[PDB]
RNA sequence: UUAGGGUUCGAUUCCGGAGAGGGAGCCUGAGAAAUAGCUACCACUUCUACGGAGGGCAGCAGGCGCGCAAAUUGCCCAAUGUCAAAAAAAAAAGAUGAGGCAGCGAAAAGAAAUAGAGCCGACAGUGCUUUUGCAUUGUCGUUUUCAAUGGGGGAUAUUUAAACCCAUCCAAAAUCGAGUAACAAUUGGAGGACAAGUCUGGUGCCAGCACCCGCGGUAAUUCCAGCUCCAAAAGCGUAUAUUAAUGC
């Protein structure tokens, strides 16, 4: 009684649960990006849906209609920040043209690999979770953090890391007690 | 000490089952005996019993 | 090693309340290199020194919320004028935390039971 | 006997014998075959299995060979029993039946007077010993001499 | 065909209301007496006390004998059959012992090659029967 | 034979499970299976090389 | 739930109404047909020195019965409100099962671990090939090497009404700790529908499986078990109801 906090689903399962084509696609991504489960590959498809949904309802409308101007502008803005698209898109068709990879490729676990701050993909998931990364000066332990276009250059390594400065290791520190 | 060496040499692993034959010949026993299910109950030594919801009251 | 741990302090949005005669604000800290959270006592010191306060007994402060990773924190400060102004205008529990509180009165339960008996008496 | 309760036959001999083993102890029973002593081991096994299967019961052969196998069989039909990953209801051997080893994982064993000896004195097999509870060996009178 | 006027509406309404009594689906749901007839009263499950054990036969294209029991529901004082799932599981079921009873996975109809039986069993006496077939627990005294 | 119930099951040998080494779990597991398919073999499932394959042992 | 038109549910946080064992009648008051007010009857029930006097949880805890089925006979007025002769303070603490904070709680919802980075050995592929190899990629192994971190253990402490959880840290001169990482994932499946075995034992129309079509009579792709493989994963089956599938 009398709590007004809200909760809602993100992911929803696909209909028709055994399909050879689907299972191919899923799997292929799931180890290329090092994703834990199928739950993640569905989670992204969710966002992508609701996005293109609104954008389509807008595209329908006569030009210069109130909702189309307002809402349109803002949708387009935040599909250029989170860098799903170029800044040279503006026609509200490029929105609908998006596919699953564009989303995935901005998740932190991806980005790490590309700026050569980890050797492998599975390596990079580990590395974020066990607390050796930053995104401005703020320490992130979640690999599913979407990275904005403006953020990217700042990622580096954290300095509470052994890989930065301060307070070396667990391995080392235990040995150094024993001796 | 050929327990150990025979253990070694056989874990390269051919072929493949001699594990079967021992239980397979323990079920060669005839038309007789009963097969109670003695099947897992296992617990550490420690137990308790109580009434508890609890009471009646009066 | 190459590190000495230090506490640096600042204060954010700054009122001056003249209705209740205090100065209330929101604390900041940084504390690089500091093992765990900074205690209360140290913060009080740093405050009084900066705002040129007569005592550290005038100072109060409470709440602290650390931040994920790093070390940082914030908190809600108070600086009175005079000791009396504290013990008056302040809650009982905030007093208690500094040892200025009032010693306990009994658990609620006993009071409640007692009061129900003495509805039946006349005298 | 009128009573039938916590043993089937019984009759006289069990209603006495049982009360010793219920406390634990030693003893022996002088008694030519009629009783069919497989009851004793069936009751022992009922205790170490129902309650806290970590303790070893052991049945030791008069000498190797043929009885080893017949006993193995008979035991295994009083009901194989589920566990986690190894575990194992009965291991035998030596021989002349079943043959040398499976040594280790178990609850109840079946070997011979040489096998058991080496398993006892030796300093690395000590682990087993304190969990053996409880050791019976059969037909000593015309086999030991 | 049907009316297509612009003041037609009354017709079209009354029409539909008559012809939702010929759809089978609609009747099962909107009739209140459907529950009354049902042994569980529209509940998921119900408890019962066994009375005997009975082998049931099978319909012709398979010949095998089946194991089944007989149960008396104790909030209705009905009688009804049931079925015993999985191999050798009749020996965890005893007569005059409480038991929980389910449907058989279609609404009031019978799963084939077993005549007249429409009720699966689940528990016996406060433990499962797939906790006794796939035996990770063992039946209480009581 | 109705004078017997539970028949087939008791009559089997009670072989009761080889020891095994533990398998990867989490992201680990999904990495495993990715190698077994999309890497290593260049003729991989389609009809050419089934996911499970058994050597012919039998005449049936 | 859904392209759309619709179908279905709404006891239950907010708003309105009615009720306080069943019925009726009434007093006080600005306001009540008030039941932690009164009077009478009916049903039920308690204490008694038998002369009498009482009770009403569909308030909070907790029982009993019932049923397929639902929590502590906790802590507190600190927060948020109401009542009042009332600010706090002066020795000088108004009440509050409203309400908050904990306990139990895989109803439901979000984030997220159960290993990562290398040597040799071994196989597979590749280019340059004289096919002698060389370069070179991927994969698998031999209990071989390195680094890092949580679960957890503990505080100068912080949190809180007081405690707990979360967050921070393992010295700032000065404070622990993974290798079989035993600190070891499960629940349903593999004839078709529908992703995945022409493998090896057992049974022989029996035992059982099977939502449907079907399988079992000694070469059982379906049963009972091993081994291997597939789907989802800290979750996964089963029943019942309902919506979509249904232009049935």
């Amino acid at each position: 009684m009398r709590n007004y906090n809200n909760f809602n689903r993100v992911w929803k399962a696909p209909r028709r649960p055994f399909e050879k084509e689907r299972l191919d696609r899923e799997m292929k991504l799931c180890g290329q990006y090092g994703l834990r489960c199928k739950r993640e590959i569905w989670r992204v498809n969710m966002t992508l849906s609701k996005m293109r949904r609104t954008a389509r309802l807008l595209l329908t409308l006569p030009e210069n209609h109130p909702r189309r101007q307002l809402e349109g502008s803002a949708i387009m803005r935040r599909c250029h920040d989170y860098g799903f698209l170029e800044e040279e898109k503006d026609k509200l068709d490029y929105v609908l043209s998006l596919t699953v990879p564009d989303i995935l490729e901005r998740r932190l676990q991806t980005v790490v690999f590309k700026h050569g701050l980890a050797k492998s993909v599975h390596h990079a998931r580990v590395l974020i979770l066990q607390r050796h990364i930053a995104v401005a000066k703020q320490i992130v332990t979640i690999p599913s953090f979407i990275v904005r276009v403006s953020s990217e250059h700042h990622i580096a390594f954290a300095d509470a890391s052994p890989f930065g400065n301060g307070r070396p290791g667990r391995v080392k520190r235990v040995k150094r007690k024993a001796a | 000490s050929d327990d150990d060496a025979g253990g070694n040499s056989a874990n390269n692993k051919t072929a493949g089952a001699k594990k079967v034959n021992k239980e397979h010949a323990g079920q060669r026993n005839k038309k007789e005996r009963s097969k109670e299910d003695e099947i897992r109950e296992r617990s550490n030594v420690i137990a308790a019993t109580a009434t508890v919801a609890e009471w009646h009251k009066q | 090693q190459k590190k000495k741990a230090e506490v640096t302090v600042r204060t954010s949005q700054f009122k001056v309340n003249k209705l209740l005669n205090r100065k209330q604000f929101i604390v900041e800290v940084n504390h690089p290199g500091w093992c765990g959270t900074v205690p209360a006592k140290l913060i009080r010191s740093r405050l009084a020194s900066l705002y040129k306060v007569a005592d550290e007994n005038q100072i109060s402060v409470f709440g602290f919320k650390t931040k994920f990773g790093g070390g940082k924190t914030t908190g809600f400060g108070l600086i009175y004028d005079d000791l009396a102004a504290l013990k008056r205008i302040e809650p009982n529990y905030r007093k208690a935390r500094l040892g200025m509180g009032k010693k306990k009165q009994p658990a609620r339960k006993s009071v409640k039971e007692r009061r129900n008996r003495n509805k039946k008496i006349r005298g | 006997e009128h009573d039938y309760r916590v043993a089937f036959n019984p009759d006289n001999w069990q209603r006495e014998l049982l009360d010793i083993v219920d406390g634990r102890g030693s003893a022996v029973v002088c008694a030519p075959t009629s009783a069919g002593k497989t009851f004793i081991s069936y009751y022992c096994m009922y205790k170490a299995l129902r309650r806290t299967n970590k303790k070893v019961v052991v049945y030791l052969a008069p000498a190797r060979a043929l009885i080893n196998q017949a006993v193995a069989d008979v035991c295994a039909r009083y009901g194989s029993k589920k566990y986690k990953n190894p575990g194992r209801y009965i291991y035998g051997a030596l021989g002349g039946a079943d043959y040398h080893q499976f040594h280790d994982s178990c609850q109840v064993l079946l070997t011979v007077p040489e096998t058991f000896e080496t398993m006892l004195l030796s300093p690395k097999y000590t682990d087993w010993v304190e969990l053996i509870d409880y050791v019976i060996l059969d037909e000593i009178h015309s086999m030991e001499s | 065909t049907k009316a297509n006027g612009q003041h037609a509406a009354r017709k079209l309404v009354r029409l539909r209301r008559k012809n939702r009594w010929a759809d089978k689906g609609w009747k099962k749901s909107h009739t209140f007496v459907a529950q009354k007839a049902n042994p569980f009263g529209g509940s998921s499950h119900a408890k019962g006390i066994v009375l005997e054990k009975i082998g049931v036969g099978a319909k012709q294209p398979n010949s095998a004998i089946r194991k089944c029991v007989r149960v008396q529901l104790i909030k209705n004082d009905k009688k009804i059959i049931a079925f015993v799932p999985n191999d050798g599981c009749l020996h965890f079921i005893e007569e005059n012992d409480e038991v929980l009873v389910s449907g058989f996975g279609r609404s009031g109809h019978a799963v084939g090659d077993i005549p007249g039986v429409r009720f699966k069993i689940v528990k016996v006496s406060n433990v499962g029967l797939y906790a006794l077939y796939r035996q990770k627990k063992e039946k209480p005294r009581n | 034979s109705l004078a017997r119930a539970g028949k087939v099951k008791n009559q089997t040998p009670k072989v009761a499970k080889q020891e095994k080494k533990k398998q990867p779990r989490g992201r680990a597991f999904k990495r495993l299976k990715y190698t077994q398919r999309y890497l290593a073999k260049t003729l991989k499932p389609g009809e050419k090389l089934h996911m499970n394959k058994q050597p012919p042992g039998k005449a049936g």
